[PDB]
């Protein structure tokens, strides 16, 4: 639907995802710590269970059903998704703020010769040392995103405890030939930074 | 006391099929449909279908009606799903769900996800090639290998600051691949060479791989 | 001036006591003989508030109906979930009969008027009885036959249409006949005979209907994507033999295309099959009966309403999907039941 990727707020302030395009039907909210099943927190716009504090709202006066958290915890590093019926949304990773913002660091690694001899051409995007996780990688030729070959694995923790990914294209060396500008473009919470490189 | 669980999962080849069993306990399996949702890997939920058990009524979603087949048996409690022809792309963890009492959505109760890996049928060594630098990253990168995992050391492990060990990735032909990076000073380029080693086990293939401008 | 609430309820019928006809003897000691002189009041200027879908009457129906057929029907053999019961098989008459319902004192029944009322919400034309109409106990899935008709619109009715899971019921307000028949001299085989015409006719109708309901967009009729028999075809009982029909040709989507005069319009046929193997919907379990009788076995029955389960999810397209529906038969029971609401006046 219509639901933001990566928020952030500090421990102790209010922090609001509101979750668009519900069509006029409930609400749902889940929270999911990645890597073990969701459990929903809210039922019914403005109801939730038992098991949660009263840390948690929510109001759905329409097309967008928003939901407040106050007092922000360390388990409340967590995706939240809007869901209504068997729909659900892009799903939010908040995460708390230790550490300083970092810049990603930004580098980009042409096909190598062996691999043009191999009949083959890939791109290598680099990023590095940036915090938080949340990085929006876009592949670009001549003058347009192009969206055929690329992977994008998401981030981790390097030897200086921020995060860190890679992202990768896979084209024919005939094709990055003909174009005369590739660049691998990363958004880090909207600081956007980019890198183009050519034949 | 609402328990349920999944026992179905693992790691397939390219096509073929799975099942994915979910027994349930707590109230009287007759009651109260059944939903499968899957999660791609670091993405959304994406519901696929629900059952009713009473007599098998099975509803699906328009991307999998004609693959997926929901199946169940009432006197072990036991629901049964099949993904009959899967690609990459549905490499992801399931999950059975059922909501509250009477009606079906939302899904106040999710079982316990399990893995489901979509692989490759063959065991393939990499490819490995240079990574220049442009201060003055440079690395080493594995094309195409499978399976998983991979050794990467550098100058036999005489060096170690500054090295990142990237997550593997399978691309489009379900074929891993990585990266491995390090910085190292402008100056030291043409002084002290670099060389990267590289060990996949499974197909026995050790490089060393030199990095030169 | 009254408050609704449930209770107890009692049947009334008209069923002769000398008749073997197993509808007729459960009648005879289970409801009473029929009101002669029966009175309905409107009630003027009142507007009432009914639900169709969370409303006793069908839950007692239900019970009513599975205590005549546990009484009157006796299979050969019956398995329950560890427990097999074996009893004589006798060949029995079969024939649904209407019954009526009635409330004891300090209780009356609300009935909608409104030609266009959706089984939920307002309505402003509402009356005031002591007993309910002919109700056929007829079990059928897919299709709603021996029913009552609607009488100014072909209506669509949802506990909520929005939710995929909660099946839709199609009131009609022209019958369409279908011709079921086993010949007489493979015993099991039959088929049914409908007329593609009016079928055709109606099913564009409806489909205009679900456009409106829906945005317009492209309507989409398909078999049903899986199950038991029970649902995946469909199911009746005639005479005593239990029938599943393959309904496939019933959901043709070029029929009401625009593809002008082809192979559609005539008498369509679709094969069916007597089971003596069933799965019972009075409860879970199986049921092993004796086989068909002899000579020729033939129901014609009206076809009045249509059970339905839409597809659903992340459509983004231009189309939504439908399958019959089937199940539970306390919707099959709503479907007539949609008009009345019990209420206490003490
Ligand atoms: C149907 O769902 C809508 C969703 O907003 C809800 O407002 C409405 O009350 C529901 N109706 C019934 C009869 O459950
Ligand atoms: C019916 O009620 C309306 C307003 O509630 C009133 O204007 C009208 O006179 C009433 N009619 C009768 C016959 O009582
Ligand atoms: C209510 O409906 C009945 C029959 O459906 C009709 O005879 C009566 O005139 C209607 N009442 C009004 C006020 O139209
Ligand atoms: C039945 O209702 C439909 C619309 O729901 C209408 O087009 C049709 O004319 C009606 N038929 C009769 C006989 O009233
Ligand atoms: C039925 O009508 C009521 C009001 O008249 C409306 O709120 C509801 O959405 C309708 N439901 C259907 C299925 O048409
Ligand atoms: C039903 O079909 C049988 C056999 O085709 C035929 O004998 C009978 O007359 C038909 N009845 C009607 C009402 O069409
Ligand atoms: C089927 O319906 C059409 C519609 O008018 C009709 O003319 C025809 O007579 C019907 N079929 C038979 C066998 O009568
Ligand atoms: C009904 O017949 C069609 C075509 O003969 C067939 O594809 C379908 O499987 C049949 N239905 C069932 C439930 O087997
Ligand atoms: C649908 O109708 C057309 C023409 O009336 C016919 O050729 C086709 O076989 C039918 N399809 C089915 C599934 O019966
Ligand atoms: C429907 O009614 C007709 C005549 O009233 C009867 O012949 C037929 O058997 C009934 N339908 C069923 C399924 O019994
Ligand atoms: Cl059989
Ligand atoms: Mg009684
Ligand atoms: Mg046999």
């Amino acid at each position: 639907l219509t639901q933001p990727a990566s928020m952030s707020a500090s421990p102790g302030q209010s922090v609001t995802i509101s979750c668009s395009g519900t069509r006029h039907i409930i609400s749902a909210w889940f929270q999911q710590y990645p890597g073990k099943p969701p459990k929903l927190i809210i039922f019914d716009d403005d109801k939730r269970p038992s098991g949660v504090p009263s840390r948690f709202s929510a109001s759905r006066p329409g097309d967008t059903a928003s939901l407040t958290i106050s007092n922000v915890q360390p388990e409340d590093e967590a995706t939240y998704i809007c869901n209504t019926y068997e729909f659900f949304g892009g799903g939010t990773k908040l995460t708390v703020l230790s550490q300083p913002k970092a810049a990603p660091s930004v580098t980009l690694f042409p096909p190598s010769s062996e691999e043009l001899q191999a009949n083959k051409a890939t791109l290598v995007c680099l990023v590095s040392d940036f915090y938080p996780g949340a990085v929006t990688v876009a592949w670009k030729a001549d003058g347009s995103p192009v969206k055929v070959g690329v992977e994008t694995t998401k981030p981790s923790k390097q030897s200086n405890n921020k995060y860190a990914a890679s992202s990768y294209l896979s084209l024919t060396p005939e094709q990055w030939k003909s174009h005369r500008s590739y660049s691998c473009r990363v958004t880090h919470e909207g600081s956007t930074v980019e890198k183009t490189v050519a034949p | 006391h609402v328990q349920l669980v999944q026992s179905g999962g693992g790691v397939k080849k390219i096509g073929a099929a799975v099942r994915i069993s979910c027994e349930v306990s707590g109230y009287n399996f007759m009651d109260q449909f059944i939903n499968w949702v899957r999660q791609a890997p670091g993405q959304g939920l994406e519901w696929m279908g629900w059952m009713n058990p009473i007599y098998g009524q099975v509803n699906y979603s328009w991307r999998f009606q004609g693959r997926v087949t929901m199946t169940r048996d009432m006197y072990t409690d036991t629901a049964f799903m099949e993904l009959r022809g899967l690609r990459v792309d549905d490499t992801a963890v399931y999950y059975c769900a059922r909501g509250p009492s009477g009606e079906n959505y939302p899904f106040h109760y999710w079982g316990q996800g399990v893995r489901v890996v979509v692989s490759s049928p063959s065991t393939k060594g990499p490819s490995v090639f240079p990574l220049a630098p442009s201060t003055a990253a440079l690395g080493c990168l594995v094309k195409d290998y499978f399976p998983e995992p991979v050794t990467v050391s550098w100058n036999s492990g005489a060096l170690t600051s500054g090295v990142h060990t990237f997550p593997a990735v399978l691309q489009s032909s379900g074929l891993y691949s990585l990266s491995s990076v390090v910085t190292v000073p402008s100056s030291s380029l043409g002084t002290q060479t670099y060389i990267c080693n590289v060990n996949h086990k499974p197909s026995n293939t050790k490089v060393d791989k030199r990095v030169e401008p | 001036v009254w408050k609704d609430a449930d209770t107890t309820l009692f049947c009334a019928s008209d069923a002769k006591a000398h008749e073997t006809e197993v509808h007729n003897v459960w009648a005879t000691h289970a409801c009473v003989p029929t009101d002669p002189n029966p009175q309905e009041i409107h009630l003027e200027n009142v507007t009432e508030n009914f639900n169709m879908w969370k409303n006793n009457m069908v839950e007692q129906m239900q019970e009513d109906v599975i205590s005549l057929w546990d009484q009157s029907l006796q299979p050969c053999v019956k398995l329950t979930g560890g427990s097999v019961i074996k009893q004589a098989c006798p060949k029995i008459s079969f024939d649904p009969i209407p019954i009526h319902y009635c409330t004891p004192a300090g209780y009356v029944i609300l009935k909608c008027n409104d030609k266009n009322f959706n089984g939920t919400g307002p309505c402003k034309n509402v009356s005031s009885v002591q007993c309910t109409h002919g109700i056929k106990p007829v079990v059928s899935t897919q299709l709603l036959l021996n029913g009552s008709l609607a009488e100014e619109e072909i209506i669509i009715r949802s506990e909520n249409l929005t939710n995929n899971a909660k099946t839709i019921i199609v009131h009609l307000n022209k019958s369409v006949e279908i011709n079921c028949t086993r010949p007489s001299n493979d015993i099991r085989k039959a088929y049914c005979e409908i007329n593609g015409t009016k079928w055709n006719k109606v099913l564009k109708q409806v489909t205009e209907k679900l456009k409106e309901h829906f945005n317009n967009k492209t309507i989409i009729f398909q078999p049903p994507s899986g199950g038991d028999l029970e649902i995946t075809m469909h199911s009746f009982n005639c005479r005593g033999e239990f029938f599943y029909c393959n309904t496939t040709q019933l959901f043709n989507n070029t029929c009401i295309g625009n593809e002008t005069m082809k192979g559609c319009n005539g008498t369509i046929t679709l094969p069916c099959k007597i089971k003596q193997i069933i799965n019972m919907w009075q409860g879970t379990g199986q049921a092993m009966y004796a086989p068909p009788i002899d000579g020729k076995i033939n129901c014609v029955s009206n076809i009045t309403g249509i059970l339905l389960t839409r597809d659903g999810g992340a459509n983004n397209t231009s189309n939504e999907t439908f399958r019959p529906g089937g199940g539970n038969i306390k919707d099959n029971w709503r479907s007539e039941l949609y008009k009345y609401k019990v209420v206490q006046i003490e």
